[PDB]
């Protein structure tokens, strides 16, 4: 079976390339503006880094 | 005469046990990045501080 | 007497004298970054307030 005519077709492909960049202030999230909580949290600085 | 305040300092001990240098971690953003990296030397770049 | 948001923190209060409702807002906000060419080269820096 041999084709006798043709068709020219255009199709689309969608690909993700990047995502949102985020940063966290560890003390702001855990303690807010409490000085006492920050003095207590000074024992966990390595984990936030 | 000067007056003391509660501060966080990064002190340096040499191989004989004497304090030879210090960083005041809340003077400048540069000092804050020094304090975070735990080094007295900072390489070229952009750093998030606080 | 008190109002609380989704995070459960208190954000509104009735004044016990004048009986008026007041909103409470934190006063620490906004991100900061520091640009350095390297402490080896120089101590001059730039600061970006986002
Ligand atoms: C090959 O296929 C094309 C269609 O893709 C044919 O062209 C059509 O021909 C009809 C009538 O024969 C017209 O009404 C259409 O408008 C034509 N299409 C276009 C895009 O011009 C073509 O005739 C076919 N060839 C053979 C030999 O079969
Ligand atoms: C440390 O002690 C040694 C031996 O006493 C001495 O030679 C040296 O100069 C001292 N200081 C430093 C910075 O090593
Ligand atoms: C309480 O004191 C304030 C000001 O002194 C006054 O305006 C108010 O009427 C007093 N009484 C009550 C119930 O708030």
């Amino acid at each position: 079976a041999i084709p006798t005519n043709f068709t020219i077709s255009v199709t689309t492909e969608i690909l993700p390339v990047s995502m949102t960049k985020t940063s966290v202030d560890c003390t702001m999230y855990i303690c807010g503006d409490s000085t006492e909580c920050s003095n207590l949290l000074l024992q966990y600085g390595s984990f936030c880094t | 005469v000067g007056y003391l305040q509660p501060r966080t300092f990064l002190l340096k001990y040499n191989e004989n046990g004497t304090i030879t240098d210090a960083v005041d971690c809340a003077l400048d953003p540069l000092s804050e990045t020094k304090c975070t990296l735990k080094s007295f030397t900072v390489e070229k770049g952009i750093y998030q501080t606080s | 007497q008190f109002g609380r948001d989704i995070a459960d923190t208190t954000d509104a209060v009735r004044d016990p004298q004048t009986l008026e409702i007041l909103d409470i807002t934190p006063c620490s906000f906004g991100g900061v970054s520091v640009i350095t060419p390297g402490t080896n080269t120089s101590n001059q820096v730039a600061v970006l307030y986002q």
